[PDB]
């Protein structure tokens, strides 16, 4: 009964793997806020769903700022950022 | 027009959780958004799901509404607490939806009078030690007036005790008195 409720709940809110992955929450300026991306670390790389490449250079308590390798017109609010894992490297 | 709280809550979440406590006392609902209220506290803690679910900044207003009203049908909330965390979903405050509901506690537990003592003492005791200690702390009281009472473990204080009330407090243990003895040694000459 109450599992159920919880399942039920959960069932209609999509599942997200905030460790590794996140969403925009406001971007502009080449500066992306975005909820998620628990075990991210600082200066690491991410990719947003456009292709663009970017950094993160504040790790908030609630956001991670993330500085836009391009062009900020192709990154929207609610966008999937993923973790590349790993330092920039040439 | 708005009735006065027992005690002054600060903060934006106190202001939400004054309304709540002023709309329930101008109706005959005070105790009963206490208990649903107690009850979806108590449902996030043992959820914590729940909790991530609607402090998302993500997730759409009208999911979580939805969600907030799935799990408040089985609390047989009526009319206030639905509408207060519509309230809090509305604007987007329900991100601190334990704030409300702590700073609503803080305010019925002055509207039944209860005064917190926080009794520190260096090992556990009961009998003699329990029946005195609440007859020394019930010669505080006011008429009208409750104990809740805090009891706490420290071996830094050596022993002694050191009992608080809510605004007041008295540090009558062993640490500190021979602490001031031996600065009143060194500043003696």
């Amino acid at each position: 009964i109450s599992a159920v409720l919880e399942e039920k709940i959960l069932g209609a809110a999509p599942k997200e793997n905030l460790e590794e992955t996140g969403r925009v929450l406001s971007i502009g300026d080449g500066i992306a806020r975005v909820y998620g991306l628990k075990n991210i670390q600082a200066e690491e790389m991410v990719e947003f769903s456009s292709g663009l490449k970017g950094m993160a250079l504040n790790l908030e308590p609630d956001n991670v700022g993330i500085v836009v390798f391009g062009n900020d017109k192709h990154i929207k609010e609610g966008d999937i950022v993923k973790r590349t894992g790993a330092i920039v490297d040439v | 027009q708005l009735v006065k709280a027992p005690i002054q809550v600060f903060g934006i979440e106190g202001r939400y959780a004054t309304a709540l406590y002023s709309a329930a006392v101008k109706q005959k609902k005070l105790e009963a958004v206490e208990k649903d209220l107690v009850q979806l506290n108590a449902s996030l803690k043992k959820f914590p799901r729940l909790g991530e679910l609607l402090k998302n900044p993500t997730l759409s207003r009208q999911l979580k509404k939805d969600a907030i009203g799935s799990m408040l049908k089985e609390q047989k909330a009526v009319d206030l607490t639905s509408n207060f965390l519509d309230l809090l979903t509305e604007n987007n405050r329900l991100k601190m939806v334990d704030g409300v509901i702590n700073a609503f506690k803080t305010i019925m537990a002055a509207h039944r009078g209860e005064v917190i003592c926080e009794v520190t003492s260096a090992k556990p005791l009961d009998e003699a030690a329990r029946k005195d200690l609440e007859v020394a702390l019930k010669g505080f009281l006011k008429p009208g007036q409750n104990i809740k009472l805090t009891l706490k473990t420290d071996p830094a204080i050596i022993g002694g005790l050191v009992v608080s009330i809510g605004d007041r407090f008295v540090d009558m243990s062993i640490g500190t008195k021979i602490k001031r003895y031996t600065a009143a040694l060194k500043t003696a000459v």
